[PDB]
């Protein structure tokens, strides 16, 4: 899924 | 000789990336769940690591082309490489005089007993505070220690990368912009360039034994209720 | 008249159990991501909140009963009542005097204010203050207090669970259980058991508000990432 | 899953 990481990579 | 204008520019951006999102004043360690010295080192650490992940994203996201891949080789690399950016940029705080990561006070002091308490043994600990000492006593340049991380993050040998021409491409460009600083910019660098590449290598088997560890650590859920969301999504293998 | 001593029983039990899982030294509050008074309050009451779930899963594993339930009645009971009874249960920290939740320090010290903080508004927090308030001024015997959390915890009316006319049987010993103590042990409370199934009710409207303002939160990954991994497992759809 | 949950309730 990677949630975190996609939305702080925007 | 020298380096170009393009080569220049590639440096700042990358000194400019680290001062972004490294902290000198290591203000935000009273954020975390306070250092305890069972497990009791476990929830200070597992904030600093996530909040060194965040950390780590935002340097990546600044290294010239990184933010051009898809999202997905972007995650593949950060993914697989985040615990050997930590390691390398930990080495700032690392000091030969103690053998131990000083963040401040003796609250942000860590020696290698203190990792023990987040679960730790000497397989990981021994041969990471060998790589510390090692990576010390190179005397890395700003520059030098900047280009190393790059490398390191744009890396295509990675499980999980799509564009491997495209990573292979942006790596070879900062490993020249490398090449180039030592020669021009570092006096008795001659056996540099080879000493980094090979504390890259060293960075792999850093990474399968901190991987067994976490995958040990992870599975029981009184000490991954302990973990942070990041934590659990980067080191996870829910890819 | 008088109680059984099958009775007796459930009580002593019961007051065992709140005994072993409400520290009133609060000394574990120092081990919390410290508050900061945007959303700053989210860390250290997402801490608060998550060891205050460890706390009513120890509580509800000691209610006669509870324990012989199936694993998936034990969670949809706890899924849907944890915030009632963190509710309930704060009602011993909370004051009249100054209409904040008073933990040891000022350090610990909640306000509306405080909550705010963590990202909730008003609609939610202005009828939790009343509930407080009411509940405070009803001056429960510690009996009461945790027949009440017991009560609660045994509704057989939430969503998920299986064994309905097993947990109606146990809620209905503890109602029994409950109007006996009152009529027996404490005097000018007539009118006690009645009011004390009103702050049930007022319960429900409070978790319908809460649920919907966490849904709120949580669909925020830059929150959602701040929360612990049990408070995103009890409070979280994923059942 | 409830890994958490069911761990805890032992
Ligand atoms: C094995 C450890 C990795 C643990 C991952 C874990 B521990 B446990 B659990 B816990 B959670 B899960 B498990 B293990 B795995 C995850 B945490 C080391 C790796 C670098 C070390 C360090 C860095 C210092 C700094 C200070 C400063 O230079 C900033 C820099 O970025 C930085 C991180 C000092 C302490 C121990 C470390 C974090
Ligand atoms: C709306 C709030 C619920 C937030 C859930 C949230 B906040 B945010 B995020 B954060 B994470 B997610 B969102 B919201 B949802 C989850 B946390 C309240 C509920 C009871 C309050 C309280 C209790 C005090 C005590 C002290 C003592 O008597 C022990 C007792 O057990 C206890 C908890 C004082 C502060 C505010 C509360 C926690």
């Amino acid at each position: 899924r990677h949630k975190i990481l996609h939305r702080l990579l925007q | 000789h020298m380096l170009s204008d393009e080569q220049m520019q590639i440096i700042n951006s990358l000194v400019e990336a680290h001062h972004k999102t490294y902290d000198d004043s290591y203000s935000d360690f009273v954020r975390f769940r306070p250092p305890v010295r069972r497990l009791s080192m476990l929830p200070h650490l597992a904030d600093l690591v996530s909040y060194s992940i965040q950390k780590v994203i935002g340097f990546a996201k600044m290294i010239p082309g990184f933010r051009d891949l898809t999202a997905e080789d972007q995650i593949a690399l950060l993914k697989s490489s985040a615990i050997e950016i930590i390691m390398l940029r930990s080495n700032q705080s690392f000091s030969l005089e103690d053998m131990s990561w000083s963040c401040g006070g003796p609250d942000f002091k860590y020696c290698i007993n203190d990792v023990t308490k987040a679960g730790h043994t000497l397989e990981l600990l021994e041969p990471l505070v060998k790589f510390q000492v090692g990576l010390k006593k190179l005397k890395l340049h700003e520059e030098e220690h900047v280009l190393l991380m790059a490398i390191c993050l744009l890396s295509p040998d990675r499980p999980g990368v799509q564009d491997h021409v495209r990573i292979e491409a942006l790596q070879d460009r900062l490993c020249d912009v490398l090449q180039a600083y030592i020669r021009i910019q570092h006096p008795g660098g001659r056996l540099l360039y080879a000493k980094m590449i090979q504390k890259l290598a060293d960075l792999r088997s850093l990474n399968e034994e901190h991987s067994k560890q976490y995958r040990s650590l992870s599975f029981q859920p009184e000490h991954s209720m302990q973990l942070t969301p990041l934590v659990l999504e980067v080191f996870g293998s829910e890819v």
